[PDB]
């Protein structure tokens, strides 16, 4: 398809916009992680439920470092 | 279906455990599903989120990084073309603050 | 009331009051503190809200 | 008529014409505190020839 390619182009644009938004909101994610989060709230899930998970998981990897 | 796959991938990547026979992975996965199957959460209000985006933009102009502030308002205005928006947004908001960057590699 | 600040009319003393900013999850008091002068009379016509940010910045410094 | 409108603008201080014949362009909004800066606007077509631009600004 052709419009599916330009749609995919626009999804790269949106994930780069979100990458700017993440880097000046200065989160611990990289690109590939926030992609997985975008999958999570594309299907519909709580950001307040994901945030507590990411907030202890980033603290449970400095606990045995 | 793919939600459960995404949950397993997120916990494996973020917790940095690449063995599924690690019992710590299993305890964290049980933790995650017990958190997901629990709800005590204030279901988010979009109007509060819009006010929050405005307040972040104001804190940007107060601390005088005008390129960051104007690019931020422009990016959020372009982004809100065409619910999933606000979900993603409030996630990004909630996850971290107390520091700020200044947007390298920006000419567009 | 303890120090020399009290000696002025009650209205302008009332118009000065503390103020918070956008809170951080990693918050402290040194992150968020401000003074707010309240303008409710006709005097908002002479002092606009963008000049209030300037007083905030100099006070922050 | 012109001069009566002028003295409708010094001893009344308010623009009341439903037609555009006066060099002031009053706004329908009456604002909150931005009233003073923006409600009154110089109409540059109903400036007459016996009155310069300076005089109009001054009486506005």
């Amino acid at each position: 398809a052709a419009a599916a390619a330009a749609n995919l182009n626009a999804v790269r644009e949106t994930m780069d916009v979100l990458l700017e938004i993440s880097r000046i909101l200065n989160t611990g994610l990289d690109m590939e992680t926030l992609s997985i989060c975008v999958r999570l709230c594309e299907q519909g899930i709580n950001p307040e439920a994901l945030s507590s998970v990411i907030k202890e998981l980033r603290k449970a990897t400095e606990a045995l470092k | 279906a793919q939600q459960e796959r995404d949950v397993r991938e997120l916990v494996r990547g973020v917790a940095g455990l690449q063995d599924e026979a690690d019992p710590n992975f299993q305890l964290a996965l049980n933790f995650a599903w017990s958190n997901f199957r629990f709800h005590r959460f204030l279901d988010v209000n979009s109007h509060k989120i819009e006010k929050t985006i405005e307040g972040i933009y104001e804190k940007f102009v107060i601390h005088s990084d005008l390129s960051k502030a104007a690019s931020w308002k422009r990016l959020t205005e372009e982004f809100l073309n065409a619910d999933a928006h606000y979900s993603i947004l409030s996630l990004l908001l909630c996850l971290s603050d107390s520091p700020s960057n200044s947007s390298y590699v920006e000419t567009p | 009331r303890a120090t020399n600040a009290q000696f002025d009319s009650p209205e302008i003393l009332r118009r000065l009051d503390v103020r918070l900013l956008e809170v951080s999850p990693g918050d402290t008091g040194w992150d968020v503190f401000s003074l707010d002068y309240h303008v409710d009379g006709p005097i908002a016509t002479v002092f606009t809200r963008e000049c209030m940010s300037h007083y905030l910045r100099v006070f922050n410094f | 008529p012109v001069l009566s409108f002028l003295y409708r603008w010094i001893y009344d201080g308010e623009l009341e014409d439903t037609y555009h014949e006066f060099f002031v362009a009053s706004d329908p909004t009456v604002k909150t505190d931005r009233l003073w800066h923006d409600k009154y606007t110089l109409r540059k077509s109903m400036i007459p020839s016996f009155m310069t631009m300076d005089q109009s600004r001054k009486v506005l």
